[PDB]
């Protein structure tokens, strides 16, 4: 079957630069009937993957004029002109020539920017999840670059640095700014043994960390 | 006015098959081809097959013996079956009109998400993430959406019915034991937020389960 190649994995990209994504079909691509049938793919996270290019190089409906695609044969790239947040996503060649039909790897694009200090926010549990015996306390990171970043918890001045479950968004739409949020998982009754809760963030930004707490009584 | 609405099961036992029924709207299929596409974390994208207008199927050969494409021109339908299937044919299916020549009705469903397994469904439990003033800095306030204990995947959260959409941030779901988690972010202007009320909305499709969840100052 023809394989698609997608060059590189990861592509990083200045905010305002020019992007260029490679895909390499195995062998040549042309129908039957002599169309190349050559389609480019945009998928933001969550969403279903929407055409950008098809026929090596036609722009679909609603694409602004910033994408355009080229090449020949095996070899095409798409060129994105002034990246913004809202080309941020994952994108993919895929060849409609032959049966089976195939999908290149995916290129995700990743935004070059300004560095950005994190906002901390913290969330004691709700009483509805206490009425169920649980207690999670959450803790978000907000609107941050780069992506690398520490959190610390603290339990009444106590650090807890084991159990605290970190799950992190990809680049922002809006900002290209990365999000993070840190949940301690606590029963209802191991959540109301203490009373000061803190979440603590260290950021290369600041080398006096941003700090958030709350009190439960 | 183009549509490809998508019904199917979340949840299929190993070794039964899966039904997906896709209904175009917009356009006919006396004219137009419909394609079908999975997508797994594991072997990315993958096209399945295609029912051409004429009722010609072509399929993807390491699928064909396990695969059927029919349709219903008049009803607007399209039908996906796949047998006996294993594990690694947990996945999004998506029906799709791709590989355009003049036409533009290039459009991908919502998807299906259909997990493999023997376990049970289990909906979602929705707590709120109330910020306080601890859950501010500068102008803005982050709220939040907690969404919990669920299976299987998928689970969408949107703020506001979608009508908030900038600085909007959902986090992929994770398994604790059995059942996932996740949570979601939206920042607004601290302006808003004695008089405006900020609404998340949580569907888990497996389930029916479609919750609409206040979020308030503490
Ligand atoms: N030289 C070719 C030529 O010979 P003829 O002189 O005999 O015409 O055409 C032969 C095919 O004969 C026609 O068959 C159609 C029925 O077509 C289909 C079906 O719909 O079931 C599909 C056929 O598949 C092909 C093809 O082989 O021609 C290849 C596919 O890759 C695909 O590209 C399809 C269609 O063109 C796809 O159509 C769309 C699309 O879905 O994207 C939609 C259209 O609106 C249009 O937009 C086109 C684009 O312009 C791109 O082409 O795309 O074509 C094939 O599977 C045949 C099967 O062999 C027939 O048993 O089934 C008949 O149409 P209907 O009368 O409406 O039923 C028509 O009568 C025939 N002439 C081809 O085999 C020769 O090589
Ligand atoms: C699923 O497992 C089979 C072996 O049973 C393997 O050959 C096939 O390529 C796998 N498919 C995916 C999508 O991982």
């Amino acid at each position: 079957d023809v394989l698609m190649t997608q060059t590189p994995l990861s592509l990083p990209v200045s905010l305002g630069d020019q992007a260029s994504i490679s895909c390499r079909s195995s062998q040549t691509i042309v129908h039957k009937n002599g169309n190349t049938y050559l389609e480019w793919y945009l998928q933001k996270p969550g969403q279903s993957p929407k055409l950008l290019i098809y026929k090596v190089s036609n722009r679909f409906s609603g694409v602004p004029d910033r994408f355009s695609g080229s090449g020949s044969g095996t070899d095409f790239t798409l060129k994105i002109s002034r990246v913004e947040a809202a080309d941020l996503g994952v994108y993919y060649c895929f060849q409609g020539s032959h049966v089976p039909y195939t999908f290149g790897g995916g290129t995700k694009l990743e935004i070059k920017r300004a560095d950005a200090a994190p906002t901390v926010s913290i969330f004691p549990p709700s009483s509805e999840q206490l009425t169920s015996g649980g207690a999670s306390v959450v803790c978000f990171l907000n609107n941050f670059y780069p992506k690398d970043i520490n959190v610390k918890w603290k339990i009444d001045g106590s650090e807890r640095q084991n159990g605290v479950l970190n799950s992190w968004t990809d680049q922002d739409s809006k900002d290209s700014t990365y999000s993070m949020s840190s949940t301690l998982t606590l029963t209802k009754d191991e959540y109301e043994r203490h009373n000061s809760y803190t979440c603590e963030a260290t950021h290369k930004t600041s080398t006096s960390p941003i700090v958030k707490s709350f009190n439960r009584n | 006015e183009v549509q490809l609405q998508e019904s199917g099961p979340g949840l299929v036992q190993p070794s039964q098959s899966l039904s997906i029924t896709c209904t175009v709207s917009g356009f006919s299929l006396t004219t137009y081809g419909v394609h079908w596409v999975r997508q797994s974390p594991g072997k990315g994208l993958e096209w399945l097959g295609v029912i051409w207008s004429g009722g010609t199927t072509e399929y993807n050969a390491a699928f064909i013996s396990r695969l059927s494409i029919s349709k219903d021109n008049s009803k607007s339908q399209v039908f996906f079956k796949m047998n006996s299937l294993q594990t690694n044919d947990t996945a999004i299916y998506f029906c799709v009109r791709m590989r355009i020549t003049t036409d533009w009705f290039a459009y991908w469903g919502q998807g299906t998400l259909v997990t493999v397994s023997a376990a049970k469904t289990t909906p979602p439990s929705v707590y709120p993430l109330a910020p306080g003033s601890a859950a501010q800095t500068n102008s803005m306030v982050t709220l939040g959406c907690l969404v919990k204990g669920y299976f299987p995947e998928p689970v969408t959260v949107t703020w506001n019915s979608g009508s908030l959409s900038s600085g909007v941030h959902t986090f992929p779901a994770v398994l604790q034991s059995d059942l996932y988690t996740l949570s979601s972010s939206v920042t607004v202007p601290s302006s808003t937020w004695p008089s405006e009320t900020v609404t998340c909305n949580v569907a888990h499709p497996a389930s029916s389960t479609k919750v609409d969840k206040k979020i308030v100052p503490r």
